[PDB]
């Protein structure tokens, strides 16, 4: 159980990320791992002395002179850098792992025009779903209209053959008189489009 | 101080 | 004086009497400071010099963890070597590892080394550049290839140039009153017959540290190499050393023979005779 | 698989003064492999409190050991070192000559 | 092909023996079974230096382990408790001192007090809006996967028979549907966006696919609904020129 700070960071794209570990016992190797949702940890860097072992790419890592310390820097960040990051310290034959820092990347949004749309069911019925899309990455999406209305988180879709990124949240209700204007007024929406 | 790195099987 | 820290590891397979024998010893110069012995009841890396005892529990636990991981590496090694050389399990076999580093008068780095042996002979050794290997034979080429591909040289060099030297210097400083002592040889000479017309002059050095000494014998000024017997330097058992040099000499000619003694604890070199 | 015969040396720690206590050493060196029998003999019978050093080796990989016990040297008492190894076909007995 | 874990997913009830199997090719090496938990990180359960030679980690209780061949390291749970619901990872180290550990892909294990609360997903697909076509010249399809327990799902989007990644995001974690109940079923959405030209080309086929991991096909089922086996549930859409 190793001290890793921070626990979680939200960073804007293009900026740099820093994380570090602290120990109380001396280690002789320091390792840093990346973990994607659904997969295992993947070894990024193996460090062997003090000073800075530079990279697989834009990642640089350090290992303290006192051997109780290491840090990771990722520069010019990228949307594919999202995940959980682990430091590891080796004592001969075994390894102790940090608690993890979860990195998430706020995406750079070029032409944001917030709108709420009503999407319809392809299998006949008037099962309907509201979509809130194209909002700025300054915009937060809150989730409450009692228990019968479900607003999801936001995520970023990427249409790179159109040079386009967009944010999106989805809302829907069971069999109500719920509407797409009475959907996101719990949130701090900008100055947007309806129909 | 013994080495804690750089030893591997043959 | 130049200084050195070395570690020596011995693994011996004892087939049908259980697991391999593992003994590990560490030296600063000619003074042993640590042991580990797989038959000893502690299963811990133990002190063997009083100045290492002031290191805390964190030092000892870490050194035990490391030394057990050496033992496990050798335990696998013995079985792989068996396969390389097409040997059956029933025979007993040995591997030896030695590694460590040297410093100079000012304690700057001199050299690092890592050598490895199977059944007495050279198997694989790290070169002086610390970035490349010497394989002794065709079996050792498979090791050499594996050790290149894992960049073992790179990891080891960080230790030999780095950690080995720092800890050497730390030990040198913490045991200054023992490691940086010089004990001069106490010298005498003995005279013994071997016939009526032949005599042995034996030149003696006792109670000296470090073990590097040079006993020489001269006749009328010029050195005599070939009736000379030089024994192997031996421990007295109290951390000091002993050596002698002998000469078969025609009787009544002991006067023309002088013994010359050089050691780092002597201001000017000593000269003993019989006339 | 290599084999090397031990060199054997019997000697005292200090210059022996008769009836004044000392240490009797036997130093086997230059041997391969590692399995060696070493006893110290007082008048032919085995001394029972022989301590020995931790195994180590030289640059040419050959092994070395120091064996020792406390003794008080006298005039009448002979002292030896008795060594067996795979290279010897019977135990080698080397007596202690003080007056080397 | 590095390290393989089997199974990758298992949903089973309390009291059942469970074995997780980890396999590596490379040869002689150190093997480790870890578990991953939201606050605790990777905690070690058991490790192995070689054949018939295993030792305990920090959390070995309710687990056993076995190394009959160098290639295999079997984690076994003789009577699964609900606290052993986790994501489990096998790891690998070369024999030596201070060698880095390389990890498997993970095994996700759900242990439940009652198997009657396991439900498959209902998957629907929703077509893009008239307003979206005329406002942005783009077109977003949402996929809802509703009412499943537990949350072992894998959502993939398929355009004309090929699995696609551009234009998609799926919600990072599923929503609870009935959060006042403890064993509430879950919902998960995802979005696929294309150009309005692409969606208005009637030759194009869109398919949302959710792979669900639930029961083995050998399990006890007395209930009136169809047995919630491991299955694929899909919903589809064809392009429309308006």
């Amino acid at each position: 159980q190793l001290n890793q700070s921070p626990q979680s960071m939200f960073i804007q794209e293009g900026e740099d990320v820093s994380m570090n570990c602290t120990s109380s016992s001396i280690f002789n190797t320091w390792l840093w791992y990346k973990q994607d949702p659904g997969e295992g940890p993947v070894l990024l860097i193996a460090l062997y002395k003090a000073g800075e072992l530079t990279s697989n790419g834009r990642l640089t890592a350090q290992f303290g002179i006192t051997r109780k310390d290491s840090f990771l820097n990722i520069s010019a960040s990228i949307p594919s850098d999202v995940g959980i990051y682990f430091c590891a310290g080796g004592t001969g034959n075994q390894f102790y792992f940090g608690t993890g820092t979860s990195l998430t990347v706020i995406p750079n949004i070029q032409n944001p025009d917030p709108a709420v749309y009503q999407l319809r069911d392809s299998k006949s019925s008037d099962k309907s779903v509201c979509l809130f899309t194209d909002f700025d990455s300054q915009t937060n999406v809150s989730q409450s209209k009692d228990s019968d209305v479900y607003i999801t988180d936001k995520c970023v879709l990427d249409m790179r053959s159109m040079d386009f990124k967009s944010n999106s949240a989805v809302a829907w209700s069971n069999k109500s008189d719920f509407a797409c204007a009475n959907a996101f007024n719990n949130s701090i929406i900008p100055e947007d489009t309806f129909f | 101080e013994l080495a804690g790195i750089g030893i591997l099987t043959v | 004086g130049s200084h050195s820290m070395r570690y020596f590891f011995t693994s011996v397979s004892r087939p049908g009497r259980g697991e391999p024998r593992f003994i590990a010893v560490g030296y600063v110069d000619d003074t042993q400071f640590v042991r580990f012995d797989s038959d000893a009841a502690s299963q811990r890396m133990e002190p063997r010099a009083p100045w290492i005892e002031q290191e805390g529990p964190e030092y000892w636990d870490g050194e035990t963890r490391k030394v057990k991981a050496h033992s496990q590496t050798h335990r696998v090694d013995l079985g792989t070597l068996r396969g390389y050389y097409n040997q059956s399990e029933a025979g007993s076999h040995t591997v030896q590892r030695m590694y460590g580093c040297d410093v100079g008068s000012d304690w700057r780095f001199l050299r690092g080394y890592h050598q490895y042996a199977y059944d007495g002979k050279d198997y694989i050794a790290l070169k002086e550049d610390l970035r490349s290997w010497t394989a002794a034979d065709m079996a050792a080429q498979t090791t050499k290839h594996k050790w290149e591909a894992a960049h073992v040289a790179e990891q080891l060099r960080a230790y030999l140039e780095g950690t080995c030297v720092e800890w050497l210097r730390r030990y040198l400083e913490n045991g200054k009153e023992t490691l940086q002592r010089t004990d001069a040889p106490k010298t005498h000479m003995t005279h013994h017959a071997v016939s009526d017309h032949e005599a042995t002059l034996r030149c003696w050095a006792l109670s000296f540290y470090p073990a590097e000494i040079t006993l020489t014998w001269q006749r009328d000024g010029e050195d005599q190499t070939q009736d000379t017997e030089l024994v192997e330097t031996r421990p007295a058992g109290d951390g000091t050393f002993q050596k002698w040099a002998a000469v078969v000499v025609p009787s009544g000619q002991e006067q023309r023979y002088t013994c010359h003694v050089q050691h780092e604890g002597l201001p000017k070199p000593l000269t003993l005779r019989w006339e | 698989m290599i084999q090397r015969t031990p060199k054997i040396q019997v000697y005292s720690r200090h210059p022996a003064e008769n009836g004044k206590s000392n240490f009797l050493n036997c130093y086997v060196s230059g041997f391969h492999p590692s399995d060696i029998e070493v006893d110290l003999l007082k008048n032919g019978e085995r001394i029972e409190k022989v301590e020995h050093s931790d195994l180590s080796f030289s640059k040419d990989w050959s092994f070395y050991l120091l064996y020792y016990t406390e003794f008080t040297p006298t005039e009448k008492d002979e002292y030896a070192c008795r060594v067996n190894h795979v290279t010897l076909s019977q135990p080698k007995i080397v007596k202690w000559d003080r007056d080397m | 092909a590095g390290i393989t874990q089997s199974p990758r997913h298992k949903v089973t009830e309390t009291g059942t023996p469970v074995t997780l199997r980890c396999h590596q090719t490379e040869n002689h090496r150190y093997m480790y079974w870890y578990r991953q938990d939201p606050g605790h990180g990777l905690r070690l359960i058991h490790y192995s230096y070689g054949v018939k030679d295993t030792d305990k980690g920090e959390v070995s209780d309710g687990y056993s382990v076995s190394r009959s061949k160098t290639e295999d390291f079997l984690l076994t749970l003789e009577s699964a408790t609900s606290s052993q619901t986790s994501v489990y990872f096998c790891a690998i180290s070369e024999v030596g001192v201070g060698q880095p550990q390389h990890f498997g892909d993970g095994t996700r294990l759900s242990i439940l007090e009652d198997l009657n609360k396991v439900f498959p997903p209902e998957v629907a697909v929703f077509e893009p809006s008239e307003a979206e076509i005329s406002h942005t010249q783009k077109a977003t399809l949402v996929c809802l996967a509703t009412g499943f327990y537990p949350d072992h799902v894998e959502l993939s989007w398929w355009v004309n028979g090929k699995e696609v990644h551009s234009g998609v995001c799926t919600d990072p974690q599923p929503l609870k549907e009935q959060p006042a109940l403890n064993d509430s079923r879950y919902a998960l959405s995802s979005r696929l966006r294309v150009s309005a030209t692409f969606w208005q080309d009637p030759r194009n086929h869109f398919r949302c696919q959710v792979q669900f991991y639930g029961l083995s096909e050998n399990d006890e089922w007395t209930q009136d609904r169809a047995k919630p086996v491991t299955q694929i549930v899909s919903a589809e859409a064809w392009g429309r020129a308006d």
